[PDB]
């Protein structure tokens, strides 16, 4: 067509022109290649972390600068490449378009377009490495982002900043609350309000592109596209490839957060990336630490999750929430990546097996999910009612485990032990089912304040859907007073409970 | 003539360095490399030969080519210290983090000293209310001693340090000064901001504390090398000042652990389950640094992320030997409901001594541990026997113990989001009383939910009463 | 300090003996005498399999260094000490190597910069002489050194050029270009 | 029908892509190799000189 005719022209001669400036300004010859990491002589003055261009075609990039030889990691397939190549280097740190334009379009981790839907067109370029702001720069979490999963996760919150881990095994709903996060953050996405809206960027590392292909439909079938990034190296590519897109979604996070906007990050099972991290140390000559893994991979932790701040009103006032997802195996959360990733975020959403087996679909343990926003980054309706619930929920599940040790005055007789089984029934969610702020508070305000002690387990489904009917129907004032205040005061708090105990004989 | 040397090898966060002449920098030197983005400064680590060293880099190697040239001040890493770094956040390197213009210091004393002699040890067993009652009970704190508070991931160990902060350091006096050897970020910018409201950062006019931040955020070599900084800082208002230093190193683990990320890539042998084979040494050496002398004090308050839990890891499993009292917060009592988590059993401290807290609180703490170990070893009874298959005494002592331990748990004024409970505070002497008066069976028909997060037993029996009134 | 950087046990005895000719000032007796032994190993196919030989012992590592040495009944002052070391440290398997690193110092510093201009095609003669005046007024690595380009028959270039000199390749070949055009033709 | 143009962008892309190594195989036999060694011969003559 057209538009390819003058692009071309217009790059040669760009390619004309950069061949007959400095000659090239370095080369090298290839001593070695495998696994996606290359040896190379020549680099005398290269760069720490640079991109380098193969004659082949492979990007590659500066882990190691040995003393003659250069350890590259190849950022593609290795098969191209072979011994005695020419390795230009880029003259530049390892960058990847950030910017707009990126919303809308999949990327992977050296921001090249493959989605297929044309060029990227980005503000600037952010290195993929970039120191995480200072304590200054940050600033508290305050600001709440509406996970809308009606579960723990409203109870005890997420925030504008946090980086709230989801822990699990495989096949546990890790990916299944990120794209509800994702989905529901499209009611504030869709406003004008930019101090409210939260630009998803997902990071599907690891994860086969048949998955990602059926994660991109189910977003754009929502109408969930528009505003989420799918910057990811899929498990087709190298291991520098996983290593590097997470650090390179992180730089389009800080883009998004140092411009002031609000971005949420999801960290779709980093565990991948280690490997690929051990992947290249294994045949980059760097020995492994502890546990057949390189002792950097929580120094790499570190560096990218700690990205992930809120910034203080000096610095815009933008945020950079992070959602770590990890696939531990077997529910062994004291394994050694679990226990660097559980040291490196701000609380952790367990997903155990069993409880998704049982029939529990969010399949969350209250026990051990904590957070660092507790009653805080909240919406305020939802922090007054379940402020300190998670230990309340606790303490029923142990004084459960201690009613089923001994015949004693437990059980049904408890007040304690039937406010916590209903409200760990109450807790659920389906899938693909945003469910919004405002019908969440009268649900729990129900279980905490032991409205539900003659409503019984099994109908706590049902009792469920008729509340939620009931106020969306008949009592939409109070909802929607909650809603637009997002913050329940004696007025909104009397009309609940009015609601409450005027529905409990229903 | 400054000496200057050229970059040879950067791996990662080690970089070797060449000097083309025989006056070849000591080790632990101060290396700095001016970069287009500011000054990147290397500590000298080994000395590899053929007028080649190995460093380990302050900052990040952004840019680091090789041949760069390279500047040795002539001493190790010197941080700014006196009366000046009191409100100001200081770096590894002693640039002020903080935009608040530099620091006017009148002496920059190196981040490398030998400890103090032996002869210069002043041992003392001065009590320290600091107001929680499992850790003024159990394991009492010692005023200017070594202070530990053991944990794991998600148990409070950030939370009982603020709050010990918060407890100590309003009403502690003497200067201060809080290390953060490895943490997060967010958590550094909500203790400053909690300090600057309560007063004790004072940005306008004096404060009491010094603020040095080696955020886990940052490489390897800087949270290494931030207790080396925080140490000095506290040794210089120890010594020069002569005031009760408080010392607020907050996850000293991580220096053991940027110790074994800097030994993987120095070419150290792995010593046992990957550890860096000079930990013992290295922490001896910085541990010791902290001690009591005669020119003043360094209370040292240090918390341990044990990793998985797992008490025989060798760093924690030393850093207990290395160290006065310990407050272990185990998860397993963390997940209970009594998230204070203070295990009442490995929690132990040299204050326990008849002579030191007194014969009564000594019979008071035995016999609460006592009852409780009961309750730990009839665990399994109560579990798959049964709790009514039990004697009289023994059913009576499990209760006693599940009281105590419901007791155990005390709200925090920094955990008042956290528990939804205001943050009382208890004295030692009203703690001894109420858990002597517990231990009589004075409150045994009173409800184990009683003792649920509560302070004193003024507190014990309003909840008491409270619950009977809803309850009817 | 030497004139360029060698890595390896197989490369810092050539810089060991650089460095030892320096301070005798007498690098061209040391080249000249490298150049004889391996003269003298090629002239004897089995004396260079004697020389790989890692199991042959020191008495006969010895018997081969004074054979080597005895004919031109010197070769260096300071090169049989060097052969020598080596014997002492069981290196007669790399001797050909040594010698090529120590020709690379010796190259490195008399001006001899070498280059491969790598062509599809044997390079025309007329076009040949071209390059070498080009880069040799070029400032390419230029401080008065003479230059030794030599055409490199490769078949992985598709045609054209690959002008390398001291760590500067120019990317002028014209498979490299017409490929450069089809990744942004797939886009 | 977005889609279905989308998909004809991309057939069309795909088509050009075939034609332009069908030309690249066809330049591979004619004799095409003196001028141009001639003329990036002079082009990297004009860059030394630039410099
Ligand atoms: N209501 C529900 N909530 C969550 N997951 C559901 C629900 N119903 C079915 N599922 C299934 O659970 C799976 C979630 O797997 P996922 O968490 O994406 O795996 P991984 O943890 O490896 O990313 C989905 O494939 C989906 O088919
Ligand atoms: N008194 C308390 N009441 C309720 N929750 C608490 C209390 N103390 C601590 N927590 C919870 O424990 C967490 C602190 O974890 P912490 O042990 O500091 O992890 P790390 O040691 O890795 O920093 C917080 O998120 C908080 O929610
Ligand atoms: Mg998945
Ligand atoms: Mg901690």
């Amino acid at each position: 067509k057209a538009q390819p005719t003058e692009v071309s022209s217009i790059l040669e001669e760009r390619i004309k022109g950069v061949s007959d400036e400095a000659n090239l300004n370095e080369t090298g010859r290839v001593l070695a290649v495998g696994d996606g990491i290359a040896r190379v002589f020549g680099l005398n003055n290269i760069q720490a972390e640079e991109l380098v261009e193969f004659s082949s075609g492979v990007k590659g990039m500066a882990l190691n600068l040995e003393p003659g030889q250069v350890g590259i990691v190849l950022f593609g397939s290795d098969r191209l490449v072979k011994e005695g190549e020419l390795v230009k280097r880029t003259g530049n740190i390892v960058d990847v378009p950030v910017g707009p334009g990126l919303l809308g379009r999949v990327v992977d981790a050296l921001g090249n377009p493959i989605d297929g839907k044309g060029p990227i067109d980005a503000a600037g370029r952010s290195r993929a490495q970039v120191k995480a702001p200072g304590i200054l720069p940050r600033r508290s979490v305050h600001e709440p982002v509406q996970t809308g999963l009606k579960a723990v996760d409203a109870l005890v919150p997420i925030g504008r900043g946090q980086r709230e881990l989801i822990i699990g095994d495989r096949q546990t709903g890790k990916t299944a609350v990120a794209l509800d996060t994702i989905l529901n953050q499209k009611r504030w996405n869709n406003g004008s309000d930019e101090s409210k809206k939260l630009y998803c960027v997902y990071v599907a590392v690891g994860q086969k592109r048949s998955t990602v292909a059926q994660l991109v439909q189910t977003l754009e079938q929502h109408d969930a596209m528009k505003y989420s990034i799918i910057v990811a190296a899929t498990a087709s590519e190298a291991a520098p490839l996983q290593y590097l897109a997470p650090f390179t979604a992180a730089s389009i996070g800080e883009w998004f957060r140092d411009n002031g906007k609000h971005a949420l990050i999801v960290y779709d099972d980093l565990s991948k990336q280690a490997v690929a991290y051990r992947q290249l140390s294994l045949l980059l000559r760097r020995p492994p630490g502890r546990e057949a893994y390189p002792g950097d991979v929580f120094y790499l932790h570190s560096r990218l999750l700690e990205r992930a701040a809120k910034l203080s009103e000096k610095e815009g006032s933008g945020s950079l929430t992070a959602l770590p997802v990890i696939e531990t195996q077997g529910g062994d959360v004291s394994a050694y990546i679990p226990t660097n990733v559980i040291s490196i975020t701000d609380g952790q959403i367990f997903l155990e097996a069993e409880l998704f087996y049982k029939g529990i679909r969010p399949a969350i343990n209250v026990g051990l999910s904590v957070s660092r926003v507790g009653s805080a980054a909240q919406v305020k309706a939802l922090k007054q009612v379940a402020g300190s619930l998670k230990l309340f929920l606790a303490q029923y599940r142990e004084v459960a485990a201690f009613a089923q040790f001994g015949s004693d005055l437990d059980a049904s007789t408890k007040q304690t032990l039937v406010r916590g089984e209903r409200l760990t029934q109450l807790l659920k969610q389906n899938q693909y089912s945003p469910l919004a702020t405002e019908e969440q508070v009268p649900l729990i305000y129900a279980g905490v304040n032991g409205h539900l002690d003659g409503i019984e387990l099994s109908r706590i489904g049902e009792f469920e859907s008729s509340f939620l009917s009931y106020l969306k129907s008949n009592h939409n004032e109070l909802l929607t007073e909650i809603r637009e205040k997002g913050e329940l005061s004696k007025e909104l708090l009397a009309s609940l409970k009015s609601a409450t105990e005027s529905f409990v004989a229903t | 003539t400054p000496i200057t040397g050229k970059v040879t090898a950067v791996i990662g966060a080690i970089v070797d360095v060449h000097f083309e002449q025989s006056e070849l920098p000591a080790i632990l030197n101060a290396l700095e490399i001016k970069t287009p983005q500011g000054k990147l400064v290397l500590e000298v680590a080994q000395h590899l030969g053929e007028n080649t060293v190995r460093t380990i880099a302050m900052d990040g190697t952004e840019g680091l080519v090789r041949g760069e040239k390279v500047l040795d001040t002539g001493g190790p890493i010197s941080v700014p210290v006196g009366r000046e770094t009191l409100g100001r956040i200081i770096n590894v390197i002693g640039e002020p983090i903080d935009e608040r213009g530099p620091i006017k210091s009148k002496l920059r004393k190196p981040i490398h000293a030998d400890p103090p002699s032996f002869a210069e040890q002043s041992t003392s067993a001065e009590i320290l209310e600091t107001g929680i009652k499992v850790v003024d009970l159990l394991a009492p704190y010692a005023r200017g001693g070594k202070i530990g508070l053991f944990g794991g991931a998600g148990v409070g160990k950030t939370v009982f340090i603020q709050e010990l902060i918060n407890n100590i350091a309003k009403a502690h006096g003497g200067f201060s000064v809080f290390t953060g050897v490895g943490e997060r970020t967010r958590e550094g910018n909500d203790l400053y901001r909690e300090m600057k409201e309560t007063g004790v950062i004072n940005l306008e006019g004096e404060s009491k504390v010094a603020l040095v931040f080696g955020q886990m955020n940052e490489p390897p070599g800087a949270r290494a090398r931030v207790a080396l900084t925080g140490l000095t800082i506290a040794e210089y208002f120890r010594d020069e000042e002569g005031q009760d230093v408080l010392l607020f190193i907050d996850n000293i683990f991580r220096f053991t652990q940027a110790g074994s990320e800097v030994s993987a890539l120095l070419g150290r042998i792995p010593s046992a389950v990957g550890y860096q084979p000079t930990l013992a040494t290295d922490m001896g050496l910085l541990q010791e640094r902290i001690t009591t002398t005669k020119k003043g004090s360094v209370t040292s308050v240090q918390a341990v992320y044990v990793p998985a839990d797992d008490l025989t890891d060798p760093a924690p499993a030393t850093t207990f030997a290395h160290l006065d009292a310990t407050t272990v917060l185990s998860r397993g009592i963390s997940e209970l409901g009594i998230y204070p988590a203070v295990d009442p059993l490995d929690s132990k401290s040299r204050l326990l001594d008849a002579a030191v807290v007194g014969q009564e609180h000594y019979d008071v703490a035995s016999k609460v541990q006592e009852t409780l170990q009961t309750y730990k070893s009839l665990q399994d009874i109560i579990a798959i026997l049964g709790m009514d298959e039990l004697s009289e005494q023994d059913k009576l002592t499990v209760e006693r113990a599940r009281k105590i331990q419901r007791f155990l748990s005390q709200p925090f004024a920094v955990a008042e989001v956290f528990t939804g409970i205001p943050g009382k505070l208890v004295r030692l002497k009203d703690t001894v009383a109420s858990f002597k008066a517990v231990l009589e069976g004075k409150y045994d028909n009173i409800p184990e939910h009683a003792f649920y997060m509560v302070g004193g037993i003024e507190d014990v029996v309003a909840k008491a009463e409270k619950l009977a009134a809803e309850a009817n | 300090p030497p004139p360029v950087r060698l890595f390896g046990v197989e490369g810092t005895y050539a810089t060991a003996l650089y460095q030892a000719a320096a301070k005798n000032s007498s690098i061209d007796a040391a080249f000249q005498s490298l150049q004889k032994v391996e003269s003298t190993v090629k002239k004897n196919p089995k004396l260079g399999h004697l020389l790989l030989n890692p199991a042959l012992s020191l008495k006969d590592r010895n018997s081969v260094i004074d054979a080597i040495v005895e004919t031109h009944k010197n070769l260096d002052g300071y090169v049989v000490n060097l052969l020598k070391v080596l014997s002492e440290n069981n290196r007669l398997g790399c001797f050909e190597k040594i010698a090529s690193d120590f020709g690379v110092l010796n190259d490195a510093h008399n001006g001899l910069l070498k280059g491969t201009v790598t062509s599809a095609e044997p390079l025309d003669p007329k076009s040949f002489k071209r390059i070498e005046k080009a880069l040799s007024a070029s400032k390419l690595v230029g401080q008065g050194k003479s230059l030794k380009l030599e055409n490199v028959v490769k078949p992985e270039i598709k045609g054209g050029l690959l002008v390398e000199l001291g760590d500067k390749t120019v990317d002028l070949s014209i498979s490299t270009k017409i490929q450069k055009l089809i990744k942004v033709l797939e886009d | 029908w977005v889609r279905y143009e989308a998909s004809l962008r991309q057939l069309e892309q795909r088509q050009l892509a075939k034609s332009v190594v069908s030309r690249v195989q066809s330049e591979l036999g004619n004799p095409k190799f003196q001028e141009k060694v001639l003329q990036q011969s002079i082009s990297e003559i004009e860059q030394l000189l630039s410099k």
